[PDB]
RNA sequence: GUUUUCGUUGUUUUUU
């Protein structure tokens, strides 16, 4: 907490029981904590690896 | 000393008081704002000569509640005291502390400090007054008198003489 | 040095939307505030529509100070004032 | 061209303000953050872009003045605009008032 | 409440001691500078006027108003009472009665016939016609504002105004 | 919770000739406070008291040319900050020339 | 109109005049001395008189009124202090122009480096732009070698050479270049002597330099007293619910002041040279974080529980600061926003409201002779329905909260009163969605008061709208006056809208089962 | 000086056209029956027939109509196109004109070609845009008013009027004032925010998407890059 | 007793 500054926001979350996909798939989330800093369209584009 | 003033006036008109002899209503209600009050910038108002002649202007619209600005500009004579005011007045009361001048709308003061020597007070002569060789300062008497103070109080300034200098008196 | 002399009023001889909406709210909020009416109420309840009427025989004591861009102003009576 | 290349059309006579407005100055004016705020009118509107304390600086070591005259300074105190409904002002008259019957008279 | 034809004067550091009214100094204050506009911003002097002038005029305008007023058909107190509110009418007869004992020139023939001998500056000589005096020491140890000018010219002036004083 | 009005909305209400609707949106709808501000210097630097009906400035001992100004509240924390930061952003009711 | 009298005429503001603000104009309006940073007097109410939260500057609550003015919120309009500093600083948006001012006038004799005698310098001077003018001082400045004692004759110069001015650290250092090059004497330009040289500065010259001699000085661009905000600014700020923490205004000022007493303490006490040293620093850079904690190579002052603190200058630049987020942007009442749902039996120029938002919503309809029974229908109908009146307005200002009002129908009209009339059907209304590309997204719909919780709306309005009922949420906005409805009729209605400027052509036209109909 | 919803496109029928077809459609041929004015349209043929004021007048407005065609085909519009934004809808007036006076049928006309010339030369003037005396007035006032002089001549011209709708008193009268009538409130309102409105026109149009336009072209302009990619 | 009293930082996810 005495390093609040650049620390990483979001790894750990609530679980959602909305429904219970919204436990099932919530739990099989992969994240890439690249950031905004520059746009870029290559985080977000499916690329033909990811089939 | 008498002073002409070009007085002026803003008017905040209720919106439900229109109509076409609407400036003369202005004219009244100037009058009735106008006098009985004084000011540091003017002093006491008294009068407005040629009164049934004021120029308003084109009257203007609050985009609003509906109220009017009214811009009543005129001209008038106002009265006002100086400071250095050696002019003959009429003195009102009689006190130690110094005699009462009610000249004109105020009433000159005078301090402990601003009395000739010769002037003592004798309460048992009728009416109370200041009597010395040639010199008889009673109840519609011209009696030479220096406004020495001229302070703004919003509601009247006040006017202090001085009778503690060369040839000042009773004439 | 400030109003444009009537004749010398460059502009258009006509009202304008800009001008219409604020004399018709003027006059209707006026009429609302107990002013006096420049026309006849059949069931015109609320001011606006009488207002409106004002408007249409062009019955309405205002004037519009059009200002100039150089910083004076032609003003033009609403009787005198074409409707558009 | 650009409004073409889509095949959209937009009227003429806005962009052509656009343009004249580019070049009324003689030179060419950029919407650059620094190009709009290297104007000098009211500070208001340029500091109100970005950067807003640097304008500021600027200006009270310069102690400018605001008129008031733009339209931000009158949605920033909230009076009326100096535009359409507000390009004028509407007036009780006293010409067309003299014309009523007599007992419109205010009391 | 009451606005005035003078604006500006914001707030600035050039500051000078014509901030205090005096009268034997020639202090008329910034309200009362040397070059006012009106409201129009028209070229015109301060209306500086005589004791016996001013009731003059104070008295024709009251007559004047209340013939307006009855529309077809001469004391102070009747004149006075044109206006409304006690206090009002009070200042109104305390001043008509200050002009009426402070008029040192009675009708309208000398008031007039002096109007046109007094009229350099007009302020210096309202207040000689005003300030009533009897000869040249008196007026000069009543005056301190006048104390030299390489020409008085104040004894014939005197002498015409004591001649034009009323007698009892 | 009130409906945030959009800057975009404003300008198009700008475009539409919408002053006296904006202005209330902005004057009754939204913030609006009256205050007393001098004539001389300028600003808001005066004790104010209606009830009193007394406004003296302290900064310029201005106490007859004192103004009533009816503005959004906001107005007055700009003013506020601009003060706070040893900026003089004298407001004027009149015309300088 | 509404307001409490006040014989303050109603008069709006016409100019704004920049500027710095003199430390005597700042005790001029200072209506306490601030000194102490602690706060609250004994802990129990009634803050500390003369500290950071004096009373006298200002009131926070509901009852209590401002000792200044003699009012609270209702009227209260804010009152500032003034804070003596220990010694004069820096202002964190000026350290450049300390670097301009340095590099034009005279380290001792404090005036220009030349006059209007150089063509360069007058033509200079002839600007009628104070900046213009004063850079242009500073770039025939740096055509001469040294601060002349005479023509590069003597103009009452100093003659000792320009030191070379840096901006070292929070403060500046000027290496002097004194009798090839001699021992540089860079050296902490203590703000005495900057004070020194602007006193030395003529008013012709700081003229020339491009100031106003009655406004903006730079003397006054050294502080020497800060400003102590009203406390109404800075208030009891509710870290949970009823406990306030303590305003960052409020925690930064104590640092502040509590930096200047240790400051003021530094001179009676033994101090071995560094220890002023690095006290002066630390109240620099707290009064730095005063107008900005973000000063750029610096750990920002932080909270203990890490987060950085913030500073005046944060909020206001940025994207919803204070002129952003408060000023251009801000909230309305008499606006509703709730779903869109379609309406082919409905009107172009209607909005089907729910009767909850045409009955919350209202319009206050002055009491007039034409209104009279209609109006007095609605107050004795009932606030908790339609149409109905839910408060009535006093001409003089006076309001009655119908709901609470165990009288509702008892209140009887007067010709000039004001009822909030519940929002009817063709009620002219803004018509608002997000977002708003072109001015036809702003249009003016009637109300048509119709059950369901729905704007019910034409399919052909929703095309230029370029929007669906797939759950939009739609914005509308009652007028509160006749100037409003007036101006929603004639210049943003509906069929006002119809034609786009852009394409000079219309907005709308006959889309989906209608259109395959007509087909 | 006109607001973005009186113009509409039109047709000035000079700009095309071949000169001997423009010819055959513009001038007029008296003393030669075979390209003359058929008789049974006018009562006055046989005063047409051999006059030659009514011929100097028809000239006069046929070199009037080469003037606008040099003014249009060689600087106002040059290469391809002739249909333009212009106020006041002409065609729909001829036609209400022919709608509602009955212009059909071959009814000779009491109507003479002066009247049809004195009324085009006496509204060329009408056209008001600047008002006010001095001269640049009246040359601003030419500049705004000469496409619009230019299309009405290209449309109204004498001997289009008798050769096709033949507009008798009540319909030339009403459709000069018609004219009049929608030109004078085909002028721009003062006070509008044309700068916001141009913003919002031309920003819509950028919110919906190898050469260089769109939105890198746009971008190109409003950063101003020194050069373009 | 007319009247009458809640808030923020930060964090995540969201909504045409
Ligand atoms: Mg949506
Ligand atoms: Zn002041
Ligand atoms: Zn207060
Ligand atoms: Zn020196």
């Amino acid at each position: 907490q005495k390093k609040a500054m650049s620390s990483r926001a979001g790894v750990s979350q609530v679980l959602n029981r909305y429904t219970y996909s919204s436990t099932l798939s919530h739990l099989r989330r992969t994240n890439t904590p690249i950031g905004r800093d520059g746009k870029l369209a290559k985080p977000r584009q499916l690329h033909n690896t990811h089939w | 000393m008498f002073f002409l003033k070009d007085l002026s006036l803003i008017l905040t008109l209720h919106p439900s008081y229109f109509g076409p002899q609407m400036n003369q209503y202005l004219r009244e209600k100037l009058l009735t704002d106008v006098e009985g009050t004084c000011t540091g910038q003017f002093g006491y108002i008294v009068t407005v000569l040629d009164g049934m002649n004021i120029d308003v202007g084109k009257g203007r619209i609050i985009p609003g509640s509906g109220s009017a600005e009214f811009e009543v500009k005129y001209r008038a004579v106002v009265w006002k005291p100086f400071k250095g005011e050696v002019v003959d007045a009429i003195v009102s009361n009689v006190s130690p502390i110094g005699f009462f001048a009610d000249v004109g709308p105020l009433n000159v003061f005078v301090s402990t400090r601003l009395i000739p020597d010769n002037l003592v007070y004798n309460p048992s002569n009728s009416p109370p007054a200041y009597m010395s060789n040639d010199e008889l300062i009673t109840k519609g008497s011209k009696v030479r008198l220096k406004v020495v103070g001229t302070r703004t109080d919003v509601n009247e300034i006040y006017a202090i003489g001085s009778i503690k200098e060369d040839f000042l008196g009773a004439i | 040095e400030l109003a444009i002399l009537k004749e010398e009023r460059t502009t258009t001889p006509y009202l304008t939307k800009y001008e219409r909406a604020r004399i018709l709210g003027t006059r209707a909020l006026q009429i609302s505030m107990n002013a006096p009416v420049l026309v006849d109420i059949e069931g015109e309840t609320d001011p606006l529509q009488i207002a409106m009427k004002e408007l249409s025989q062009r019955k309405i004591p205002l004037v519009i100070r059009r200002y100039l861009p150089d910083g004076s102003y032609e003003d033009w009576g609403c009787d005198e004032l074409i409707v558009d | 061209n650009v409004i073409a290349f889509d095949g959209s059309y937009v009227n003429y006579r806005h962009m052509a303000l656009l343009v004249d407005v580019m070049t009324s100055r003689g030179y060419l004016m950029a919407i650059t953050r620094h190009g709009i705020n290297r104007a000098d009118t009211g500070a208001l509107m340029r500091c109100s872009f970005e950067e807003t304390v640097e304008i500021l600086f600027e200006a009270g070591a310069a102690a400018e003045l605001d008129d008031c005259r733009g339209v931000s300074e009158n949605v920033m105190l909230g009076q009326l605009a100096p535009m359409g409904t507000g390009a004028f002002d509407v007036m009780i008259d006293e010409k067309l008032l003299t014309s009523l019957p007599a007992d419109y008279a205010p009391t | 409440v009451s606005t005035s034809t003078v604006g500006a004067r914001r707030r600035r550091a050039k500051q000078q001691v014509d901030d205090e009214e005096n009268a034997t100094l020639l202090r008329l204050g910034p309200e009362f500078a040397l070059k006012q506009y009106d409201h129009d911003g028209n070229e015109h002097d301060l209306i500086a006027l005589s004791l016996s002038e001013s009731r003059l005029l104070i008295r024709e305008a009251l007559k004047a108003r209340s013939r307006a007023r009855n529309g077809g058909v001469i004391d102070d107190d009747e004149l006075a009472k044109v206006t409304s509110g006690a206090v009002a009418n009070g200042v109104v007869k305390k001043t008509l009665d200050y002009l009426n004992t402070f008029a040192r020139f009675k009708d309208e023939e000398t008031c007039t016939a002096v109007d046109q001998l007094l009229h350099l500056h007009p302020f210096e000589i309202a207040q000689l016609s005003s300030l009533g005096c009897e000869d040249v020491d008196e007026a000069i140890t009543l005056i301190p504002s006048l104390a030299a000018k390489k020409e008085v010219n104040l004894q014939r002036i005197l002498d015409e105004l004591n001649r034009l004083e009323d007698p009892y | 919770g009130g409906l945030r009005f959009g800057e975009m909305e404003r300008d198009c209400m700008i475009a539409h000739g919408a002053a006296g609707f904006l202005k209330e949106r902005l004057m009754e709808a939204s913030d609006a406070f009256r205050v007393h501000v001098c004539g001389i210097c300028g600003l808001m630097s005066v004790i104010a008291n209606l009830k009193k009906n007394q406004f003296e400035c302290r900064s310029c001992k201005n106490k007859t040319n004192i103004y009533q100004l009816h503005i959004p509240y906001a107005a007055k924390l700009l003013f506020q900050e601009l003060m706070a930061m040893n900026i003089a952003p004298r407001l004027y009711t009149e015309r300088s020339g | 109109s509404q307001f409490p009298y006040s014989s303050a005429p109603l008069r709006s503001v016409k100019e704004v005049q920049f500027g710095l603000l003199s430390p005597e104009e700042i005790r001029a309006i200072s209506v306490v001395k601030i000194e102490y940073p602690e706060i609250m007097d004994e802990s129990r109410q009634r803050p500390r008189e003369g500290g950071l939260n004096d009373p006298k500057l200002g009131s926070i609550d509901r009852n209590f009124k401002c000792q200044t003015c003699g009012e609270g919120m209702a009227e209260c309009p804010g009152h500032f202090g003034h804070m003596e500093l220990a010694k004069p600083v820096f202002h964190i948006g000026f350290i450049p122009k300390i670097k301009k001012v340095c590099e034009c006038i005279c380290m001792n004799c404090g005036k220009l480096l030349l006059d209007e005698t150089n063509p360069t310098m007058a033509q200079a001077i002839r600007i009628r732009d104070p900046k213009k003018r004063f850079n242009a001082v500073w770039q025939l400045c740096k055509t001469k070698m040294v601060c002349e004692a005479d023509a590069p004759v003597s103009r009452g110069g100093c003659g000792n050479t320009q030191p070379v001015v840096r901006k070292d650290g929070m403060k500046l250092w000027g290496t002097w270049k004194k009798s090839r090059d001699a021992q540089p004497e860079r050296k902490l330009l203590t703000p005495g002597e900057i004070l020194n040289v602007f006193k030395h500065i003529s008013p012709e010259d700081c003229f020339r330099l491009g100031f106003n001699e009655d406004y903006a000085r730079p003397e006054w661009m050294i502080i020497t007293v800060l400003p102590v905000p009203p406390p109404q600014v800075r208030p009891s700020i509710a870290m949970d619910e009823t406990t306030q923490g303590q305003d960052d205004l409020t925690h930064k000022l104590s640092d502040i002041l509590k930096a200047n007493i240790n400051v003021q303490k530094l001179e009676m006490d033994g101090s071995p040279q560094h220890i002023i040293n690095e006290v002066e620093q630390l109240l620099q850079f707290h009064v730095a974080t005063y107008m900005d904690n973000d000063i750029a190579g610096q750990p920002q002052a932080l909270q203990k529980s890490g987060r950085p603190v913030k500073a005046i200058r944060a909020r206001l630049k940025g994207k919803e600061g204070r002129l952003r987020g408060n000023l251009m942007g801000k909230r309305v009442d008499f606006s509703a926003r709730t779903v869109i749902s379609g309406d082919p039996n409905l009107e172009l120029d209607q909005v089907g409201v729910p009767i909850s938002i045409a009955k919350t919503l209202s319009y206050p309809e002055t009491v007039t002779q034409y209104n009279i029974h209609r109006l007095t229908e609605y107050v004795r109908n009932g606030p908790n329905e339609h149409p109905g009146a839910k408060y009535v307005i006093r001409d003089n200002g006076d309001r009655i909260d119908l709901r609470y009002h165990k009288r509702a129908g008892d209140i009887v009209l007067q010709y000039g009163w004001k009822v909030e009339r519940h929002l009817m059907d063709d009620d002219p209304v803004l018509f608002n969605r997000q977002p708003s590309l072109h001015k036809m997204s702003m249009m003016a719909h009637r109300v048509k008061v119709m059950p369901y919780s729905t704007f019910r709306l034409n399919l052909s309005v929703t095309s230029p709208y370029n929007a669906d009922f797939d759950g939009d949420e739609m914005n509308l906005h009652v007028p509160q006056s006749e100037e409003t409805r007036a101006e929603l009729s004639q210049l943003c209605a509906v069929p006002l809208q119809i034609v786009s400027p852009q394409s000079n052509k219309p907005v709308m036209g006959i889309v989906q089962d209608t259109l395959c109909g007509v087909r | 000086g006109l607001d973005g919803t009186q113009v509409e496109r039109q047709t000035i029928d000079t700009i095309p056209g071949s000169d001997k077809a423009f010819h055959k459609r513009y001038y007029v041929d008296l003393m030669d029956e075979k390209n003359s004015i058929k008789p049974d349209v006018i009562e006055y043929a046989a005063d047409i027939l051999g006059d030659v004021e009514l011929q100097k007048e028809l000239n006069s407005e046929y070199e009037q109509l080469v003037s606008d065609r040099k003014f249009l085909r060689e600087i106002v519009f040059v290469n391809g196109d002739h249909n333009w934004p212009l106020p006041v809808n002409l065609r729909r007036i001829i036609q209400n004109a022919q709608q509602i006076f009955h212009l059909d049928r071959a009814k000779a006309s009491d109507l003479t070609i002066p009247e049809i010339i004195h009324g085009v030369r006496d509204l060329c003037k009408k056209l008001f845009v600047l008002r006010g005396e001095n001269e640049l007035i009246k040359e601003a006032q030419q500049n705004a008013t000469s496409l619009f002089q230019c299309l009405v001549r290209a449309r109204l011209a004498t001997r289009r009027i008798l050769e096709e709708f033949r507009l008798n008193r009540d319909a030339f009268e009403w459709v000069l004032g018609t004219i009049e009538a929608q030109f004078q409130r085909s002028l721009v309102h003062p006070g509008e925010m044309v700068g916001v409105i141009a913003a919002q026109s031309i920003g819509e149009p950028a919110t919906q998407m190898n050469v260089t336009l769109g939105v890198p072209r746009l971008k190109e302009i409003l950063n101003v890059a020194k050069n373009i990619k």
